[PDB]
């Protein structure tokens, strides 16, 4: 908040609170980047796409890890719809009584 | 390619870039096995 | 034999009674050769489909769960 | 009873419809009308022949039968109707 | 030395098991899915928090005044 | 450090057992206190 | 889109197969 204030521009406190919450989710101040919360996405394709590396794919292949595809980044990679916004809502329709 | 004719195959619509990535990983010793699932929500 | 499956009612068949549309779709898809397992019979009697049906991304048709009679 | 604000949120969103659900309803209805579904509102006397506009007007009127089932994280499911008879 | 009196430190409390059960049933989550705090953290050690417990933390926030958050106590 | 991992295992098993309503709150509290006392004595 | 699950399956009646096919032809 102080850093954003000295530049004189306004950013809502809710965004800063969310960022600080996601930094300290694991009990310690964890780096946002590849060694931290981005490092543990519980997914392989998103991890390999964030930074262009092959080591993560080979590590997953060796450990036999499987990707659940519950996130957003890897769903776009293959083509299936994401579960944010319009994804979260699912509809039911009865066309008989129209 | 592996099972010959005895197995059933299902069509899946994906980006061709993902298929290229799968085949490039398969050119390695990595063996990605795509797991299919019902297109409908089922329930 | 009692079989429950999902039937895809296309948008153009909207406003008609669900049961007749569902049995028409099942007959069109399962008039002969059935499926690989549990017989290859061509027989089918009738069906009853639930009114509420799902809508899936990229498809305007409605997907209903229907239980029906085969002649395995 | 997680918190007071959670209760306010839950009782607020019971009788209202979010913009994501509105967009999904409109897109689904437009896709249905494009393939050949018969519109429920009167086709004539409409300034716009676009399918999107017809679906939007149907949603505003409430004629189209669509029920939105929202699954709460604790397993509760809520059904919200758009008929508005 | 006591650090709980510092301005940066919110109010930490250890809630009973029935309240934790009600919380996890209402949230519909496993207890480990909550954000978790190490049992060796000085704020948890001051109140004598034990692993497997849930800590109720009230923070001062400008939107609601007092905000209630729940942390999970893990082992080291 | 194996004591900490084993304690985490036992605590999550007790919590999952509680979520299935195998036994009431008070017995689970006794189990938590007992395991904490037992495996903090070693440390 | 086509998930088939057979429950409480019953044997095809050879004697009543003629009746079933006659009913199908009627329909
Ligand atoms: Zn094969």
């Amino acid at each position: 908040k102080k850093v954003l204030e000295e530049q004189g521009l306004d950013v809502d406190m809710r965004h800063i609170v969310l960022v600080s919450d996601i930094m300290t989710r694991t009990g310690d101040i964890r780096q946002i980047g590849r060694h931290g919360v981005t490092g543990e996405k519980s997914s392989v394709l998103a991890r390999a796409a964030f930074e262009v590396t092959v080591k993560h794919l080979l590590d997953a292949a060796a450990r036999g890890e499987r990707e659940e595809f519950k996130g957003v980044i890897e769903n776009i990679i293959i083509g299936q719809p994401i579960r944010l916004g319009t994804g979260i809502v699912e509809l039911t329709m009865k066309p008989n009584m129209r | 390619p592996v099972h010959g004719d005895k197995s059933v195959l299902h069509p899946v619509t994906v980006s061709y870039a993902f298929k290229l990535l799968i085949q490039e990983l398969m050119s390695m010793v990595i063996s990605p096995r795509l797991i299919l699932g019902e297109k409908v929500n089922l329930g | 034999v009692r079989a429950k499956g999902i039937v895809r009612i296309p948008p153009e068949y909207f406003g008609q009674s669900v049961d007749e549309i569902a049995i028409k779709i099942l007959r069109q898809e399962y008039q002969e050769k059935l499926i690989k397992d549990i017989g290859v019979v061509l027989g089918i009697v009738n069906a009853k489909a639930s009114e509420e049906g799902f809508i899936i991304f990229g498809d305007g048709a409605t997907y209903h769960e229907v239980e029906f009679d085969m002649l395995v | 009873t997680i918190d007071k604000i959670n209760e306010i949120f839950k009782e607020n969103w019971k009788n209202k419809l979010t913009k994501y659900e509105i967009a999904r309803i409109i897109s689904a209805r437009a896709l249905q009308l494009s393939m050949g579904a018969l519109p429920l509102i009167d086709t004539s006397n409409l300034k716009s022949d676009d399918v999107i506009s017809i679906a939007e007007e149907e949603l505003k009127r409430g004629v189209l039968p669509i029920t939105i089932r929202r699954i709460y994280p604790n397993g509760q499911v809520e059904l919200i109707s758009v008929r508005k008879i | 030395i006591d650090i709980s009196n510092h301005e940066l430190v919110p109010k930490h409390e250890i809630l009973q098991l029935e309240e934790a059960y009600k919380l996890v049933k209402e949230l519909g989550i496993k207890p480990e899915q909550l954000p978790w705090i190490r049992a060796s953290d000085p704020v948890a050690k001051s109140i004598g928090a034990k692993p497997g417990d849930i800590i109720k933390i009230t923070r001062k926030s400008p939107f609601t005044g007092e905000s209630v958050t729940y942390r999970y106590v893990i082992t080291g | 450090t194996i004591s900490d991992i084993e304690m985490l295992l036992k605590d999550t098993e007790i919590w999952d057992k509680l979520l299935r309503n195998e036994l009431s709150i008070e017995e689970a509290k006794k189990m938590f206190d007992d395991v904490a006392r037992s495996y903090s004595k070693a440390d | 889109s086509y998930s088939l699950k057979t429950i409480e399956e019953h044997f095809v009646p050879y004697s009543i197969a003629k009746k079933y096919i006659k009913e199908l032809i009627d329909t």
